[PDB]
């Protein structure tokens, strides 16, 4: 039944602010208290802030404290997070979600109700990526990586972009069996860089030609890159 | 701070369990949810109340508790709980916000191991010639999807300039990886060997470079 819908996010330098939006639909947004969790990065869930139904309580972790405030809009459904100097560790999806209790105003002069959240997230939206960093966009570096039963592999190192994503082809797409293209690693340096491998017969090298294909749409590059035997 | 285990597994049909184990601030006089997370999908909410299920969960998954250390487990496993897995408590009594448990990976044991193809390739003299080196370790078609890597530089343990990707399925609904080993030109050239080495269910695949 219930819906939620983060938008707002998108990559920023660390140090400048931020504001979160989450539209909720489909159930009584007045009546219940919310909620922003994020994940960094092939890492576990964390709490960031949440708000009770009548926004008279707000409660933060400690790690954002001061620097994030959570609000609401009853008469738009929405649900925000102004986040203020914000900080490379910052970086994660966040996700919106809804508390289970649903309350009614008892206390009012626009309801101060005091009723706090009791902090079951019982439905979560799909979540906005933000990503703090202080690299500028940069179109990546390709490197072939050459091969040398009856089979060999050979690929490319798509090397030193920002931000996410590439996309890699392998001969105009016209290549499809065996090929595997890797999720992307974050350097020390704050730049991506992924592989691409084709697995080929043996049999044809020095004859066949293949082509990497890569585009990063951030930078309006297109990189086609040959890969040989040597 | 919630502590479980990073991984659990078993064939489809079986039983698995997963432990949330806190202190007695957190969990003690307070209750305990889970929640389940598929990596491309939004969280969801699994059991609440320590034991109770928002339905339409099949009960199928049950929750206990025991003093301050909660217990999620899912009997008649299939493939479609693979996840990651996750406890929570709120302890704003009062000012403190929600925990979360560190959590779990779930993985369900549906076809037999496959042992990993590992292929390393040296850096490209177009690299070099960049001013950069970077060794490249593949791996492909291991199955389950759940590896370690060690780098060596002339025998020895290399943990600096290493990065490494969780497996990710391939085509053949088998899995791959990779591993970087980055260098500057100079080092490449002042070891006379390198190593990628594999674990995957308790046995190693080695592949070895040289300059040359």
């Amino acid at each position: 039944q219930a819906i939620l819908v983060e938008s707002g996010g998108g990559v920023v330098q660390p140090g400048r602010s931020l504001r979160l939006s989450c539209a909720a639909s489909q159930f009584t947004f007045s009546g219940h208290g919310l909620h922003w969790v994020r994940q960094a990065p092939g890492k576990g869930l964390e709490w960031v802030a949440s708000i009770s139904f009548a926004g008279t309580k707000m409660d933060y972790a400690d790690s954002v404290k001061g620097r994030f405030a959570i609000s609401r809009d009853n008469s738009k459904n929405t649900l925000y997070l102004q986040m203020n100097s914000l900080r490379v560790e910052d970086t994660a999806l966040y996700y919106c979600a809804k508390d289970m209790r649903e309350y009614e105003c008892e206390y009012w002069t626009p309801c101060i109700d005091r009723r706090g959240v009791v902090g079951i997230f019982d439905m979560w939206g799909q979540g906005t990526m933000v990503t703090v960093s202080t690299a500028s966009t940069k179109g990546p570096s390709v490197f072939p990586l050459a091969p040398s039963g009856g089979t060999a592999a050979l690929g490319c190192l798509v090397k030193d972009y920002f931000p996410e994503p590439v996309t890699v082809s392998w001969n105009s797409g016209a290549l499809t069996s065996g090929v595997h293209t890797f999720p992307a690693v974050l350097q020390s340096s704050g730049l991506y860089s992924l592989s691409s491998v084709v697995t080929v017969p043996s049999s044809s090298l020095g004859t066949q030609t293949y082509i990497c294909n890569v585009n990063h749409k951030p930078s309006n590059t297109k990189v086609d890159k040959r890969v040989e035997p040597k | 701070v919630l502590t479980q285990p990073p991984s659990v597994s078993a064939a489809p049909g079986q039983k698995v369990t997963i432990s949330c184990s806190g202190s007695s601030s957190n969990i003690g006089d307070n209750y305990v949810s889970w929640y389940q997370h598929l990596p491309g999908t939004a969280p969801k909410l699994l059991i609440y109340e320590n034991t109770r299920r928002p339905s339409g969960i099949p009960d199928r998954f049950s929750g206990s508790k025991s003093g301050t250390s909660a217990t999620l487990a899912i009997t008649g496993l299939q493939t479609g709980d693979e996840a990651d897995y996750y406890c929570g408590t709120w302890d704003v009594r009062p000012n403190r916000g929600a925990v979360f448990g560190t959590g779990t990976k779930v993985t369900v044991l549906g076809q037999p191991k496959a042992n990993p193809t590992v292929t390393l390739f040296p850096p490209s003299s177009e690299e070099l010639q960049a001013n950069k080196a970077t060794l490249v370790c593949l791996i492909s078609d291991f199955y389950p999807g759940a590896v370690t890597v060690a780098w060596k530089a002339d025998s020895s343990p290399v943990k600096a300039g290493v990065e490494t990707t969780t497996p990710s399925k391939q085509s053949n609904n088998k899995y791959a990886a990779s591993s970087y080993l980055s260098l500057t030109p100079e080092q490449w050239k002042s070891h006379r060997s390198y190593s990628c080495q594999v674990t995957h269910e308790g046995s190693t695949v080695e592949k070895t470079v040289a300059p040359t």
